[PDB]
């Protein structure tokens, strides 16, 4: 039932802006923790941003001040507003859902991923 | 194999130590069948509905009892109150587990200590039927004497004013109980079932089938299946039935919310509620039938009347089931089986009640989430230290006070506030939409009507009568002093006042005008952007007309 569909990727010039969308289904994004990961070509999955059930957002140091994670509880969508995109930001950005808190560990669903390429 | 696992899970969830220990003496205290009418009625109209409501609340919000009130911030005092109630109830639940452990340890003999007199704990008045004042409890049976004098050592206590020092055998049993609890809770969340979902039913079936054949069991069955309708015109039976419903089902403790907060979001809470309530009803009817068959057997063995043959207090089963075991062949095997069953049931229920507190408070404070071993130790150690009062010589009096006031009017008021906050302020239509999101079907009209009008109305009725028709606390022929009643009402109010206290605190801490503070307190925390937009549903009539 839990389905995450990322969208909003594509080619973008260096220093541009992209907004990724994660159309969540099968759960309310308001009560769950939503994460953004990116797997650069030839690297491991890097955690990018996290918005928690409380709405508190955390970012990786490589994206602090540039990427913004937000959610639309009415649409059950999570966004990743990526600004000042450096060539290094090219990757497959994955949207991940986790359950609320560290003691709830039975939700780790991922999306197919959206490709972002910065030229 | 999977089917067996599902059956074990559902029947183990349905069965509580309350169903096997607490229901018998509220049933006996209220005549039996007359107790089963208010009990069944309350189950149908408030317990199954509110069991379903708590399961859906926890399963949708992924929160414990306190933090689930992000949907209506003003009502978080309700979650704090249910957590406090669960802590209070753990202060004496683990003592019943300790009694079960003591009885299991005493069961490792071919001469069970409760069968005959002539032990060091027996009074000169011990009357062995194998070789009475009318309106008075017997207390002179070998099983009653074993319980009260060789287990409780109650003869060394004059009253709750003189409770004495903690009995050391019960102290060691309580130590074992709480160490087991800690090491069952310290490394993970509570959420064995081949014992706690099969042994209670096997034991109940054995007791029923054997008791129906006991001499005089027919008289107890006739007393049970006799409705004394004069009892139904008093509030005692109704209050007892409502409290037992919420005690056995687990509502008003944060236990259901915390348990469901760890369920899969799409788990069927409707089917869970139906199964748990149906099994609770059946195992309560059969439990009462079996205990009344035993009681009618003791009334014939001891030549005393059924209404006077046994205690109406917490330790009723610790006399009745030993009395039944004594009549069974291979009574040592059956004593071990029964007290292992009681210990397992109580440990499961206590772990669930402790997880209510741990989850409810670690969801609220995330520092506690990084320290589960230490926070679990704090909870278990506090419970042990405050349960040390119920293992004193007069610990039965403390346990009676607690079993009367920790979750009585307080638990009824807490579930009433939960029902109101969910179905009037958050919105029963919104809650039904949440349940549709989880399960795919929207709750039916019966459930919504019960959530918004029927369960709140009946809960308010029981809460009001519990206060205006309060009866001073007694244990058998012992009348507690008035200050004990004031202390018990203080214990009840300690959780009851957390609701208004939190409402006042939330109002004063919030910034803005009066209407801005009200909107922030009734709007969910994740929709507080609407307050600035003047888009509060609760400020429109259509919200409150919703069904
Ligand atoms: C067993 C536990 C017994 C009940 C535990 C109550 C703990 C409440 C303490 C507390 O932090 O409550 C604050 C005072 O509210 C009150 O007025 C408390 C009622 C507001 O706490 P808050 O709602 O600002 O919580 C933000 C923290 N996570
Ligand atoms: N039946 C009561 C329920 O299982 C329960 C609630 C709170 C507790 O601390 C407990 O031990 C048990
Ligand atoms: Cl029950």
């Amino acid at each position: 039932e839990v389905q995450l569909v990322e969208s909003g990727g594509g080619l973008v010039q260096a220093g541009g802006s992209l907004r990724l969308s994660c159309a969540a289904s099968g759960f309310p994004v308001t009560n769950f923790e939503m994460y953004w990961y990116r797997q650069a070509p030839g690297k491991e999955r890097e955690w990018v941003a996290a918005i928690y059930s409380t709405g508190i957002t955390e970012y990786a140091d490589s994206v602090k001040g540039r990427f913004t994670i937000s959610r639309d509880n009415s649409k059950n969508t999570v966004y990743l507003q990526m600004n000042s995109l450096k060539p290094e930001d090219t990757a497959v950005y994955y949207c991940n859902v986790k359950d609320n808190g560290a003691w709830r560990q039975n939700y780790d669903y991922w999306g197919q991923g959206t490709q972002v390429t910065v030229s | 194999g999977k089917k067996i696992d599902f059956l074990l899970s559902v029947v183990g969830f349905a069965v509580d130590l309350a169903n096997v220990w607490r229901f018998p003496y509220l049933c006996y205290k209220n005549g039996g069948g007359a107790f089963l009418i208010p009990y069944t009625l309350f189950l149908i109209i408030a317990g199954m509905p509110l069991f379903y409501m708590e399961l859906a609340l926890g399963q949708y919000n992924r929160e414990g009892a306190a933090t689930v009130w992000k949907i209506c911030p003003f009502f978080k005092g309700v979650g704090y109150a249910v957590i406090l109630i669960a802590l209070y109830v753990g202060f004496y639940y683990n003592v019943i587990i300790a009694w079960s452990l003591y009885y299991l340890f005493s069961s490792f003999t071919l001469n069970l200590p409760w069968t005959d007199c002539g032990h060091t704990w027996n009074s000169p008045n011990c009357t062995d039927p194998k070789l009475h004042t009318k309106y008075s409890k017997y207390k002179f049976t070998p099983a009653a004497e074993f319980y009260e004098r060789g287990v409780l050592h109650l003869h060394e206590s004059s009253g709750i004013h003189d409770i004495g020092l903690p009995q050391w055998q019960l102290l060691l049993c309580l130590m074992v109980v709480v160490i087991v609890l800690y090491f069952s809770l310290w490394k993970g969340v509570k959420t064995v079932v081949w014992i706690t979902a099969t042994l209670p039913y096997f034991v109940l079936f054995v007791l029923l089938v054997h008791g129906v054949t006991l001499p005089g069991a027919s008289n107890g069955i006739n007393a049970y299946l006799h409705i004394d309708f004069y009892r139904l015109k008093e509030a005692t039976v109704w209050i007892d039935a409502a409290t037992q419903i919420f005690f056995s089902l687990g509502a008003g403790f944060g236990v259901l919310i915390a348990f469901a907060s760890y369920n899969k979001f799409d788990n069927n809470c409707y089917r869970d509620a139906l199964l748990t309530s149906s099994i609770n009803c059946i195992t309560s009817f059969v439990s009462g039938f079996a205990i009344f068959s035993i009681l009618g057997y003791m009334a014939h063995e001891h030549k005393v009347n059924i209404e006077d043959v046994a205690t109406e207090g917490a330790g009723l089963v610790f006399i009745l089931y030993p009395e039944a075991i004594s009549t069974l062949s291979g009574s040592t095997f059956w004593a071990v089986v029964f007290f292992v069953m009681l210990l397992a049931l109580g440990l499961d229920s206590s772990m669930g009640g402790m997880e209510a507190v741990i989850t409810g408070l670690a969801d609220d404070f995330q520092v506690l989430k990084r320290h589960r071993k230490l926070f679990t130790f704090g909870v278990t150690f506090s419970t042990f230290l405050l349960a040390l009062f119920c293992i004193t010589k007069g610990g039965i009096y403390v346990l009676t006070l607690l079993d009367t006031f920790a979750a009585g009017t307080s638990i009824l008021f807490a579930v009433l506030m939960e029902a109101i906050g969910v179905s009037w302020f958050y919105g029963v239509d919104r809650f039904s939409n949440d349940i549709q999101q989880m399960m795919g079907f929207r709750p039916g009209l019966y459930w919504r009507l019960c959530w918004k009008f029927v369960s709140p109305a009946f809960l308010l009725f029981v809460v009001v009568v519990s206060i205006i028709n309060f009866k001073p606390l007694t244990y058998d022929d012992y009348i507690f002093p008035p200050w004990a009643n004031w202390v018990g009402w203080g214990i009840a109010l300690s959780s009851m006042v957390l609701v208004p206290i939190y409402v006042i605190y939330k109002f004063l801490s919030t910034q803005g005008s009066l209407w801005e503070r009200l909107a922030y307190g009734i709007t969910p925390e994740n929709e507080h952007h609407l307050v600035a937009q003047r888009d509060i549903r609760q400020f429109q009539l259509q919200h409150w007309l919703a069904i």
